[PDB]
């Protein structure tokens, strides 16, 4: 009764996944340009800065 | 029959899931991010070699301080590096020096590791003595440790080969909690910046993102043909990317519950072994087995540029917290430290 | 234009690395072996003649340390962690020869024997082990002997045509295994035929690992 | 537990030998820097010699350069100061401190509880000799170099010593602000260029002592005259 | 004809020799990735490479004077130089060549026993003391080398023995046994008893594998000491010949010009030997290119 006790867990798992709120992909896009946008000044492998300002000179 | 019907059941969930996650995918993000400009050519230069390694690396870490790293090899030793001088802060001997994973605890007092003796052993690395010690052995995995991340100093997640990652309490070197669900090899973790969720990749080419504090799998991506060797959390948390032995790299979206982009090159035939993202999430630093790694414009899904500087496959790579600069390290047994010019 | 703890931090980065390259010239002066088998082919009887996850075996004999690595408990997958003993200077891989008419508990239609062979041409082929040397054991040697009386060798190879003797049985055995070698310039595979009270094992490896180093200072020296 | 014991002083000749020894117990000895200081009596601390980890370096004070001889013997864990034509100027309070360097390390944290020998340059300035205290209220200590000890690599190397009477000196602050393991969070160590303050905010009788100043820009290492806290 | 062969056959060999020996150097160096070479024998190779290099870059200096005029421009302050240098060279690459084979007999023949002593230390320190006996095995090369005034307003840099009727003799036959004899048998010894103790007992020399093996290594170590004895036995053959020659012909100074051409052979052959025999060394070489 390995099987049939394995298929009860794997159905109940589905079910906790199938209820979760999803929004759209156009929303979830926006959310990751708006972050990398607003962080692009901080980010210095995008924006390298000074070598002054660099410690690994 | 009862078996039957069950397994009937699983399906019709699969299909509902799959008809949700089609129901919000109302555009592509190769369609939202088509009007900002591409990053250009990214060229980094290595500023630091870090030799004293003599056999394969296979992974490596950055502490919170930007500044001092743990690399990890199969010469049985774990190293402390100060990158700013290239001094070896510490040199830690391995009692088995099959290590396949190391990690940094965010308060620097604690380095991790384990490979397939099964046991993640924390070393402490401020003790009177002067000397580095095992503090803890944590056994308890029936398979290779493929991964380890701190949440703090008492509290570290583990995944290993036995298809399963846990959560354990090292001062008292029980795992507390187990995450079970994955029906293959779990290969890495990645956490969330604020510790309290962890995304996993395993040989199911399946990411399950899991709940630490509850414990349960939150939400299964699928979409990789192999093998998930390496993910990683988007500065954010909103998102992680993937690589798998298919040559892909994938950006999957926690709320949206799907694929978002794909990276991938005709060229590249190649598995890739380790991810990282860097400061603003802008550009996906992907190491490969072709002994490169390559920077990826994590929106517009353009290979922005290429560090060619191994002799080996790229076994990992870290960007530094402050994102200042991003370390790869290689079978080649070396370790370099790479960022741009104005 | 370092500061006085500098210079002291630099120092001691510098005895680290005395204490790296000493560690390094010991491990480049001690054998390290791939133990790898079957289950009930005698891989355990070789580690009691040579006294978690990965178990390791030191021992010393005439004045050379080998260190042989038993991944029997790795039931992961294979592929991902093989790649791990890249380097190793030979492979043992044991075989019982015994287990030719014996079919497998779990599939119940592969023949043992037959098992054996697909694990040592994936082993033996495979991309990390190209010029890695193979040290084949056949075990269980006087029990196969006794079996093949009663049971001929046709059952396993139905293309064996030969006398239904240990003579002969055996030694067409060594040429199944070594005819699997699909590099047959890159390495050589050294097979003996072990026992259950036999104490020239470890001999035996000896002589099979000197050739290999032999045959790796020949071409870093560039000889080869 | 971590100690280290000096022995072999005593009362000497002028113009005499005497070799100190500093067993090491409870800590890596061989990873350890080690390092002489003497105190006069009735003075403060002065540096007397050091030796690296690995004897690869060995640094002298001019003062005793050529007259004394340091060596470890790592096996051992014993610490030596050979000493030759010892003057009545060598009288004092001889200490044996670790300190190991790496970075993030903390140098001179632990010291020996000394042997004492009686016989028969950046300048460091603590003006205040003595500061009238009370428990519970807040006192501010300054120090003075002649030369800027921020160093180009961002670290500014003064530390900072606690000598209570009848006890050997206590690391209180390394390198200007970071507090020592073991020392309460009371304590703070605020500088800038050459003028640096030692704030304890709700002093307590344990306070009570010396403080000393000492820069580690460069060699020879030197102290400060001492900041007496009295009650 | 005459006049324009010689230059030719002198200009092929420093050309070819220079980029081989280059080769070798630049290939290790790349390998070791800008450090101290960890292996013994890549420390042999860079250093015999090195040794080469020198006696390839003074040809032009001892070449100038054979085929033009025959006149030395450099003055005497260069003449002493010169030929203490040229001579180093050839000492010094002989003997690292003779180091390099016997380290390949200990490799060999003793692959437990010598892995104690062959340590990258003491490979440095056996280079460094091999130099130390080519200066001193090149003394009387610097002390006697004095220009020697010719019939006429030309003269020459050469050697000038205080005694020439007897300082002859001890003078060539101490540099051929030096150079040439004594090196010779030790590394024709050393290989002859590699190829007889490559192979254990258990090796199975049936296979492709092991007979591939002999094969390909008794070419090695024929190529290693043919090329020695080829490109330098004509030059102490004449050498010796000299001993009892009172007036050379034009034949034989024809002869002698062309022994010194296969003496600066040998170091132009030796890159090339390493860069072809070698698979391993060939297959990196390709890689790093």
């Amino acid at each position: 009764t390995a099987s049939i006790a394995q298929a009860r867990k794997l159905v109940e798992q589905l079910k906790m996944e199938a209820n979760i709120d999803r929004i759209k992909v156009s929303k979830a896009a926006a959310d990751l340009m708006a972050y990398c946008e607003a962080h692009a000044k901080e980010d210095p492998l995008l924006t390298p800065v000074p070598a002054s300002e660099n410690p690994f000179r | 029959s009862e078996l039957d019907q069950l397994r009937q059941e699983a399906e019709q969930l699969k299909n509902q899931i799959r008809d949700a996650r089609k129901a919000c995918a109302d555009a592509t993000l190769s369609q939202i991010t088509n009007n900002i400009d591409p990053v250009g050519r990214i060229q980094m230069r290595t500023r630091r070699t870090l030799r004293g390694h003599l056999a394969k690396i296979y992974a490596m870490h950055w502490g919170t301080d930007s500044r001092l790293l743990v690399s990890a090899s199969q010469d049985g030793k774990l190293i402390i590096w100060d990158s700013y001088t290239t001094n070896k802060v510490h040199a830690i001997p391995l009692r088995s020096s099959w290590v396949m994973t190391c990690a940094y605890a965010p308060s620097g007092n604690y380095v991790a590791c384990g490979g397939l003796d099964n046991i993640c052993s924390i070393y402490n690395l401020k003790t009177r003595e002067g000397n580095v010690r095992v503090s803890r052995e944590l056994a308890g995995h029936t398979g290779y440790l493929s991964c380890c991340r701190f949440l703090d100093d008492n509290q570290i997640v583990t995944s290993s080969g036995d298809t399963t990652c846990a959560l354990w309490d090292i001062e008292t070197g029980q795992q507390t909690t187990t995450f079970t669900g994955h029906t293959g090899d779990v290969m890495s973790l990645s956490l969330a910046p604020d510790t309290r969720l962890f995304v996993s990749g395993a040989c199911d080419a399946s990411a399950k993102l899991w709940d630490v504090r509850e414990g349960m799998c939150r939400q299964t991506f699928t979409g990789h043909e192999s093998d998930i060797n390496a993910i990683c959390f988007f500065p954010n948390g909103n998102a992680f990317a993937t690589g798998s032995d298919d040559a892909t790299c994938r950006l999957f979206d926690l709320r949206a519950d799907q694929e978002l982009m794909t990276y991938s090159h005709d060229n590249i035939i190649c598995g890739i072994t380790s991810v990282s993202f860097s400061k603003s999430g802008r550009l996906l630093l992907a190491g490969y087995d072709d002994f490169n790694c390559n920077v990826w414009d994590a929106l517009k899904a353009d290979r922005a540029g290429v560090l060619a500087g191994h002799d080996n496959r790229v076994s990992c790579l870290g960007v530094t917290d402050d994102g200042m600069a991003v370390a790869t390290g290689s079978w080649d047994s070396f370790l370099k430290i790479w960022n741009g010019s104005s | 234009t370092l500061s006085a703890e500098d210079k002291a931090a630099v120092e001691r980065s510098k005895m680290i690395d005395r204490n790296l390259r000493e560690d390094g010239e010991k491990a480049a002066r001690e054998v390290k072996l791939l133990l790898l088998g079957a289950g009930e082919s005698g891989k355990n009887t070789i580690v009691k003649q040579m006294k978690t996850g990965i178990v390791e075996t030191h021992f010393t004999f005439k004045d050379l340390h080998f260190k042989m690595f038993d991944v029997g408990a790795q039931r992961s997958e294979r592929k991902k962690w093989i790649h791990c003993f890249e380097g190793v200077t030979a492979i043992i891989f044991c075989v019982a020869l015994s287990d030719y008419d014996l079919v497998l508990a779990e599939d119940e239609e592969m023949n043992r024997m037959h098992a054996s062979m697909k694990l040592f041409d994936s082993i033996c082929n495979n991309k990390w082990f190209t010029d890695t040397s193979i040290i084949l054991f056949l075990n269980k040697k006087d029990l196969f002997e006794e079996k093949i009386k009663k049971s001929p060798l046709t059952i396993c190879y139905p293309e064996y045509a030969g006398s239904n003797t240990y003579e002969e049985a055996a030694a067409y055995i060594q040429c199944q295994f070594e005819d699997l070698n699909k590099r047959k310039d890159t390495k050589e595979i050294y097979t003996h035929f072990t026992c259950s009270t036999d104490t020239k094992n470890v001999q035996f490896v000896f002589d099979a690992v000197t050739d290999v180093i032999i045959k790796n200072n020949l071409k870093d020296c560039g000889l080869f | 537990d971590v100690q280290l014991v000096e022995s072999g002083g005593g009362l000497v000749q002028p113009g005499g030998s005497r070799k100190l020894s500093c067993s090491a117990s409870g800590f890596a000895f061989s990873s350890f820097g080690m390092h002489w200081v003497r105190q006069a009596p009735e003075k403060g601390l002065e540096w007397v010699a050091y030796i690296s980890s690995g004897s690869g370096t060995i640094y002298y004070a001019d003062t005793v350069k050529g007259r004394f001889t340091i060596s470890r013997d790592d096996p051992k864990n014993t610490l030596f100061l050979q000493m030759t034509s010892l003057r009545s100027e060598d009288t004092a309070m001889y200490y044996c401190v670790r300190s190991i360097y790496y970075y993030g390390s903390s140098p001179f944290d632990f010291w020996g509880q000394g042997t004492t020998l009686t016989v028969s340059d950046i300048v460091m300035t603590q003006a205040t000799s003595s500061v009238p205290v009370t428990p519970g209220e807040s006192v501010s200590i300054s120090c003075r170099s002649s030369k800027s000890l921020l160093h180009s690599n961002g670290n500014t190397y003064l530390y900072w010593f606690l000598q209570r009477p009848g006890q050997s000196p206590q690391l209180l602050i390394y390198r200007m602000s970071n507090l020592a393991s073991g020392v309460p969070d009371r304590f703070s160590g605020s500088g800038s260029g050459t003028a640096f303050t030692l704030t304890i905010s709700r002093l307590e009788a344990e306070d009570v002592g010396v403080y000393y100043c000492m820069q580690h820009l460069e060699y020879p290492l030197t102290f400060g005259a001492g900041t007496k806290l009295e009650l | 004809y005459i006049n324009i062969i010689m230059p030719s056959v002198f200009g092929t060999i420093c050309l070819l020799g220079i980029i081989g020996n280059s080769t070798v150097i630049f290939a290790v160096v790349k390998k070791s990735k800008l450090h101290w070479c960890n292996n013994v024998p890549d420390i042999f190779i860079i250093n015999l490479s090195v040794v080469d290099l020198l006696f390839l870059l003074g040809m032009p200096f001892m070449i100038h004077q054979l085929m033009g005029n025959g006149v030395w421009h450099f003055g005497e302050t260069m003449c002493t130089l010169i030929t203490a240098m040229d001579a180093n060279s050839q000492f010094t690459s002989t003997y690292i060549l003779t180091a390099m084979a016997i380290d390949r007999y200990l490799a060999t023949v003793h692959p437990i026993s010598s892995t104690k002593f062959r340590k990258p230390s003491v490979a440095t320190l056996v280079i460094c003391l091999l130099w130390a006996l080519s200066f001193i095995s090149i003394t009387p090369v610097w002390l006697y080398a004095r220009l020697i005034p010719f019939p006429g307003g030309a003269v020459g840099c050469g050697i000038r023995l205080p005694n020439p009727d007897t300082d002859l003799y001890w003078f060539t036959l101490y540099q051929f046994f030096l150079a040439f004899a004594l090196p010779f048998v030790v590394i024709t010894a050393a290989y002859v008893r590699i190829l007889q103790r490559m192979t254990s007992s258990v090796a199975p020399a049936s296979q492709r594998s092991i007979r591939l093996r002999t094969k390909r290594v008794t070419r090695t170590a024929i190529a290693i000491c043919l090329v020695f004895f080829v490109c330098w036995a004509p030059y102490y053959v004449l050498q010796l010949t000299q001993l009892s020659i009172s007036r050379p012909t034009l034949t034989f100074v024809y002869l002698y010009n062309a022994a010194i051409s296969l003496g600066y052979a040998n170091s132009c052959l030796n890159p090339f030997v390493y860069i072809v025999l070698c698979e391993t060394f060939r297959k990196r070489l390709v890689l790093s290119v």
